[PDB]
């Protein structure tokens, strides 16, 4: 909730809210260990 | 200044007129050289 209202604050002041600007290269790696086979990940939307 | 704050999209107009803020670096020099190659022509196409 804090995160969301924070993005709302940047949106209200006109600042872009859902685009990082210091760890772009680091954010390339997908989240782990929640990108494995469907056996490990019971959900599909997070898997994709 | 020139940042659109949502620059993740770089769509191309083809007959569409866009603001200088929405103008992109990739198409900047492309338009520059296009007009350079258009201006000096003669005949009915001639800029003069």
């Amino acid at each position: 909730r804090i995160w969301a209202i924070w993005q709302a604050l940047q949106h209200y002041r006109g600042l872009p809210y859902n685009s990082a600007n210091c760890a772009i290269a680091s954010l390339r790696k997908p989240l782990q260990p929640f990108a494995q086979t469907s056996t490990i990940n019971p959900d599909h939307i997070t898997r994709d | 200044g020139a940042r659109t704050e949502e620059a993740s999209y770089s769509v191309s107009g083809i007959g569409v007129r866009k603001n200088i803020n929405t103008l992109t670096v990739a198409e900047t020099e492309s338009l520059k050289k296009a007009l350079r190659a258009v201006q000096q022509q003669s005949g009915p196409r001639g800029y003069q």
